């Protein structure tokens, strides 16, 4: 037969004598992957981390439609209330999340192999596949086994497509947060602003950029309605677009070079350094043009050792512009562009 | 939880990287040194011996995700979760058992052998003076042992005449701000005790003890604890590579300002 894995269970006192030398089994490239995974279907907890370890190896198909016992570590004390509470009261969670977390995550690898159980439940919550009505509280492993083996979620397209949906959900979320955190690390590394203003900038960025409305919009855009990846109903998530275009306008305009000079600079009246990651494949001219714009704005503001002061102000004004950043900063390790009648003040 | 779920993954990556690094033969301590130390009574026979170790700091305001990060680390990585206090261990058990399975969590004191007769030990009895500056970590551990010498010596005496430190090498110490700085070295030393005394398979594997100190250094002020002694001391800042092994969970503190200024420490929202 095909190579499958099972999670042992028993109503009474799961121990070695019950293991003997009956069982209660309740958990039995892309296009091709879900095709074969559907073709498979029809219509003990312990760490070696490895969430489950096999006990032994060994008519069987009927045990997956009735949950009949098949007559001849740390999961020796499993409880039905345990499983019901820990894997949610929701049937879809109780089947899919259990199957993926205990069995599929390790055997299939990927990013989801490292996410904890609550992350898997959060992914499965927005796995809104249609709910086929169930014709028929759970008290023992027999009841939960009858509930899971006859479940619509333990057979066919849903069980075939859950792990791929997992991978795709982590991919989308990580890509969004990665772009936003790359910008955050950019503006973090070299911004030489006062302490309280730096702290409030970090707070406002990470909070208002990830306010509950944007998270709700992202989750709704990531909601699926068909287990088929080919027939996936996911929509383009606007989270990154909103976070970058819609709100850094306000932050950059408010927390700008004009206010910085007007407050933190007291006048009493320029060599570019590049840290290379990889060569840039028009970009250079655009970057120099935006550098020129930033320097010109700083010069206009400053003109209604002093060389160090003017270089520092030029560097700050060049950082505060977005065009120069999108032009060159994606390619540079660090952003100390400039090596450092009296421009004075605290620093 | 919506974004911490993704921000916490590099924390697990770095902890796994730390937990995997092996030590050279010249770096792993040998039981002959420890027996020689036991055979003496005064610190006069303690040379410039080094105890390699690694530390992972996780700081932040009051419960802004540090406990949940400990939960995720326990649920994914092989860590021996401990507590600074009895209440800390009870809180950690309450957090973990409500989600997944963790064995009964003991205090790090209970882990390394701290017992009742250890309470009455005269702490700070023998004198020490720093030799040079920046003080070599071999001198730092020497001083930490000297400050805590009675307890260390009684531990060694008991050890000569199943410890959980054989289980793994990543030890999660919650509320690490409540622990004295000297205890830090003791824990590492205590770790080696077990891994030297029982000839543990990690000893044959040349594995190094890794600490995951989770707490707020702001809540404790001297009238310098482990978190503060690691953030401030230049020697530990250099040896531990703390710039690349540090997490801050955020919802004057010049120290945490400099932490946020450092680009290479992870901050989780």
């Amino acid at each position: 037969p095909v190579e499958v894995t099972a999670l042992y269970a028993t109503d009474g006192c799961v121990i070695t004598s019950s293991i003997a030398l009956p069982v209660y089994i309740f958990s039995y490239t892309e296009q091709d992957r879900f095709e074969e995974s559907r073709a498979l279907y029809q219509a003990l907890l312990g760490t070696e981390r490895g969430r489950t370890r096999p006990m032994f190896v060994c008519a069987l198909q009927d045990a997956l439609a009735h949950g009949t016992p098949l007559q001849p570590y740390y999961g020796s004390a499993q409880s039905p209330f345990w499983f019901l509470s820990k894997f949610g009261p929701d049937e879809k969670s109780l089947v899919l999340t259990t199957r993926y977390y205990l069995l599929q995550a390790q055997r299939l690898g990927g990013a989801g192999a490292t996410y904890d159980l609550q992350a898997i439940k959060d992914i499965c919550a927005t796995y809104a596949i249609p709910h086929a009505p169930r014709p028929d509280s759970l008290t023992s492993f027999a009841a939960i086994t009858r509930f899971c083996c006859t479940s619509q979620y333990a057979r066919g397209a849903a069980a075939a497509g859950f792990p791929l949906y997992v991978e795709r959900r982590i991919a989308a979320d990580v890509r969004e947060t990665s772009a936003l955190e790359k910008f955050i690390t950019h503006d973090r590394s070299c911004l030489r602003v006062s302490d309280r203003e730096f702290i409030t900038y970090i707070y406002l960025a990470h909070f208002e950029c990830f306010s509950p409305p944007r998270l709700a919009t992202h989750l709704r855009a990531v909601t699926t309605h068909d287990p088929n990846p080919a027939a996936s109903t996911e929509q383009p998530s606007p989270l990154g677009r909103e976070a970058v275009e819609q709100f850094f306008c306000h932050v950059r305009a408010q927390l700008n070079i004009g206010e910085y000079v007007k407050h933190n600079v007291t006048p009493r009246e320029l060599d570019l350094d590049i840290a290379l990651k990889e060569p840039v494949p028009r970009r250079l001219h655009e970057a120099l043009g935006h550098f020129r714009r930033g320097a010109l704005a700083a010069v206009q503001l400053l003109f209604p050792l002093t060389m160090r002061g003017v270089a520092r102000v030029i560097q700050q004004a060049v950082l505060l512009d977005r065009d120069f950043v999108e032009a060159i900063g994606s390619y540079v390790k660090n952003f100390l562009l400039i090596d450092t009648h009296s421009l004075g003040g605290d620093y | 939880n919506f974004t911490s779920m993704h921000g916490v993954q590099p924390i697990l990556k770095r902890i796994r990287e730390l937990s995997q690094q092996q030590l050279d033969g010249a770096q792993v301590p040998h039981l002959q040194w420890f027996r020689d130390v036991a055979a003496l009574e005064s610190p006069a026979g303690l040379p410039l011996r080094e105890f390699p170790f690694a530390v992972y700091l996780i700081t932040g305001n009051a419960g802004s995700g540090k406990s949940t990060c400990v939960q995720t680390i326990n649920e994914v990585l092989d860590c021996v979760v401990t507590g600074a206090t009895r209440i800390a261990a009870q809180n950690m058990y309450a957090k973990l058992s409500g989600a997944f399975l963790s064995r009964p969590i003991n205090t790090i004191f209970h882990e390394f052998g701290f017992r009742g007769n250890h309470v009455q030990a005269q702490l700070g009895q023998y004198p020490y003076t720093l030799t040079s500056n920046p003080a070599s970590l071999e001198d730092l551990q020497r001083r930490d042992l000297t400050y805590y010498w009675e307890v260390i010596l009684d531990l060694t005496k008991r050890a000569l005449a199943l410890p959980a430190f054989t289980r793994s090498n990543v030890i999660v110490i919650d509320e690490a701000g409540l622990l004295g700085r000297h205890l830090l070295t003791a824990v590492v030393y205590c770790w080696w005790m077990i891994n030297a005394l029982y000839h543990t398979p990690q000893y044959a594997a040349r594995l190094r003890p890794v600490l995951v100190c989770v707490g707020s250094p702001t809540q404790t002020a001297s009238l310098e604890n482990v978190l503060t002694y690691l953030i401030c001391n230049r020697t530990l800042r250099e040896y531990a590579r703390l710039s690349y092994s540090w997490a801050i969970f955020i919802n004057i503190s010049e120290h945490i300002l400099s932490a946020l200024r450092d680009p290479n420490v992870v901050i989780v929202y």
